[PDB]
């Protein structure tokens, strides 16, 4: 958890949402479901595939052969045959077994950034409008029907508007 | 005695150019041609040994 949100102040993945691979959950009085977020999964989904076309399709394989039969007198080159084979298996071996965890890890402070990406617009949304739980989630000091949820997800969020009925509350705390 | 003979045909291949001639002369012990093949060049390629079928 590099950024520190993945396995971090969020320490659940939400088994329900399986529209996306980032969302939101919303309780207010009109009800609860989860909902998954776009912007953040498709240009997550995208730039992955990408990366995984990378390794996958910078590998140029010329039509060669490797099987040869040395005399046995020959076996010298026969052994140098074996060299030049272990040596291959050598490298694109560890290379790649390397990379595997590079990109690995490179992927998974990917992610963490995207949640904590997320996380510091919404928080930076409200900015007092709600007290952050710390858990990863929000308490809206206002009555917020689903209209105004949507507006939290899409990002035009309006402060004004509940901006007034906030200080009353943020007041009553 | 290897396969029931004491007598060894040791064999020799050449390849043939074009505009080149080859001349056979001999006085005996010659195991003489009678097909030859004419081919095209597949450069890049081995034999692979195996029991594997066919499909």
């Amino acid at each position: 958890g590099l950024f520190g949100a993945i396995a971090g102040f969020i320490e659940g993945g939400w088994t329900g949402m399986v529209d996306g691979w980032y969302g939101y959950h919303h309780q207010n009085e009109q009800g609860s479901g989860y909902a998954a977020d776009q912007k953040s999964t498709q240009n997550a989904i995208n730039g992955i595939t990408n990366k995984v076309n990378s390794v996958i399709e910078k590998m140029n394989t010329q039509f060669t052969a490797v099987g040869k039969e040395f005399n046995k007198l020959e076996r010298r080159m026969e052994n140098l045959n074996k060299k030049v084979d272990d040596g291959f298996i050598d490298i694109w071996t560890y290379n790649a077994e390397l990379l595997v965890l590079l990109e690995n890890e490179r992927t998974l402070d990917f992610h963490d950034s995207n949640v904590k990406n997320l996380y510091e617009k919404v928080k930076s949304q409200l900015k007092n409008n709600a007290k952050e739980i710390g858990n990863g989630c929000f308490e809206f000091y206002h009555k917020c029907n689903d209209e105004c949820m949507e507006s939290v997800k899409n990002g035009t969020y309006d402060y004004p508007k509940y901006s007034e009925e906030s200080k009353l509350n943020r007041e009553k705390i | 005695k290897v396969r029931d003979q004491e007598g060894r045909i040791n064999y020799y291949w050449t390849l043939l150019e074009p505009g080149d001639t080859i001349i056979f002369e001999a006085n005996g012990n010659l195991i003489a041609p009678r097909y030859a093949f004419a081919l095209s060049r597949g450069f890049g390629s081995g034999i692979i040994n195996s029991n594997a079928p066919m499909d």
